[PDB]
């Protein structure tokens, strides 16, 4: 199977230019009938299609994004490349690049990569573990909450952990603007009552562009010797 | 430029149910307009190109009719992991546009919401402000509104989350409450207020102070 990720910096200031390499994988970019492609998503509004790059070079832009747009390839690289110039927080938004299928479109999509346009500096997250209500012990699951708060930009990524292993039973909220311009969310992680009561210990990771090695991990356990 | 009107914007629908979207277009294009679904927080999946062709890997129950400028997208019986955003796109001329999208909830029975009150953690005691925690989770539908009040007198300085889906069908959100760390620490009492459908009276409140 074919596969597309994408990378790129995700916060660029303003009348800055934007660069967006997508890295095809499991395929050839240079095969006629492609077209690779660049999608934008603002937060909450809908598709906009940006332009595509065929593998001869030939470039189709959208008109409304022409004279800022610059879509290429390298083919030595298996590589197509955005750069979006003069840049407002009107770009700010979820860039997915993908190829155009020999039927219809698009077929293959990327995973998408958010890009904030602003001119505030980076803030790092401060991550909080919370232990389940005294209220809820009565129940047959309980929910361990992971805060983060305090990060700019939104862009934020969340995990949760037990003895090195992946723990999957979690939700989270998507981020809020706080009363100070910064962002915090949280995730429930949902265990069994007697996994929180024998005292296993659950882990809460948070990767952030402002983190230190964009890494961070915080402990919540039921600690019963104390 | 081609404008790509879909309807109906939002719909709530059962389980086993037929869905019927709508995508109507400004002008002619033929049999090229593509469907596509998106997950939250997820990039979008290609369900059916031309009008009616089937993407290898989707399930029959997704069916497309149309020709020209009038177009609809049918699921036969509605499954649970259905629940999504969908999209209809032109591929006749450049530019390439989407639909506005229609969100498609499933319709189900009301819950009612179990509220849990949180202190701060040890570790936010260092600062002059601490953050106080009310988690309402299990409850439908989604339209909750909550509220913060101490000694009778609304608190202000309240941030709520957006209801999330949770893995059973149900919904949860957090509400955090930032608070001077002198009033905590002097035994003040907050509560957190719920309204909604399926509570008692339409209300209810869960009391948070110091231990």
């Amino acid at each position: 199977q074919v596969q597309l990720q994408e990378s790129g910096p995700g916060l660029v200031k303003p009348s800055e230019t934007l660069s967006l390499t997508c890295t095809v994988s499991g395929g050839s970019v240079s095969s006629g009938s492609y077209y690779w492609s660049w999608i934008r998503q603002p937060p909450g509004k809908g598709l906009e299609w940006i332009g595509y790059i065929y593998y001869s070079g030939s470039t189709n832009y959208n008109p409304s994004l022409k004279s800022r747009v610059t879509i290429s390839v390298d083919t030595s690289k298996n590589q197509f490349s955005l750069k979006l110039s003069s840049v407002t927080a009107a770009d700010t938004a979820v860039y997915y690049c993908a190829r155009e299928g020999k039927n219809g479109a698009f077929d293959i999509w990327g995973q998408g990569t958010m890009v904030t346009v602003s001119s505030a500096q980076p803030r790092e997250p401060q991550v909080y573990t919370l232990p389940p209500s005294r209220d809820e012990l009565t129940k047959n699951q309980v929910s361990l909450s992971c805060a983060v708060k305090g990060f700019y930009p939104s862009d934020i990524a969340v995990e949760w952990e037990s003895n090195g292993q992946p723990e999957n039973n979690y939700k989270t909220t998507p981020p809020v603007l706080d009363s100070d311009g910064s962002f915090f969310l949280v995730s429930k992680l949902t265990v069994d009552k007697s996994r929180w009561q024998q005292g296993n210990v659950f882990s809460c990771s948070v990767m952030h562009e402002a983190l230190h090695n964009h890494y961070t991990q915080k402990s919540l356990s039921l600690s019963p010797g104390k | 430029d081609i404008q790509m009107t879909q309807s109906p914007s939002s719909l709530s629908a059962s389980v086993g149910d037929r869905v019927t979207i709508t995508c109507r277009a400004s002008q002619s294009i033929s049999s090229y307009l593509n469907w596509y679904q998106q997950k939250p927080g997820k990039a979008p999946k290609l369900l059916i190109y031309a009008a009616s062709s089937l993407q290898s890997g989707v399930p029959s129950r997704f069916s497309g009719s149309g020709s020209g400028t009038d177009f609809t997208l049918t699921i036969s019986s509605l499954q649970p992991e259905d629940f999504a955003t969908y999209y209809c796109q032109q591929s006749y001329s450049t530019p390439l546009t989407f639909g506005g999208g229609t969100k498609v909830e499933i319709k189900r029975q009301p819950r009612e919401p179990q509220v849990y009150t949180l202190p701060p953690s040890r570790d936010e005691l260092t600062k002059n402000q601490v953050s106080l925690w009310c988690l309402v989770k299990g409850f439908y539908p989604s339209d909750i509104a909550v509220e913060w009040e101490s000694n009778g007198q609304p608190e202000n300085n309240y941030k709520t989350t957006p209801p999330v889906l949770d893995s059973d069908g149900s919904f949860f959100l957090y509400s955090k409450l930032t608070v001077d760390k002198s009033r905590w620490q002097q035994g003040n009492v907050f509560s957190c207020s719920v309204m909604h459908e399926a509570l008692h009276n339409h209300y209810t409140q869960k009391s948070l102070s110091l231990s």
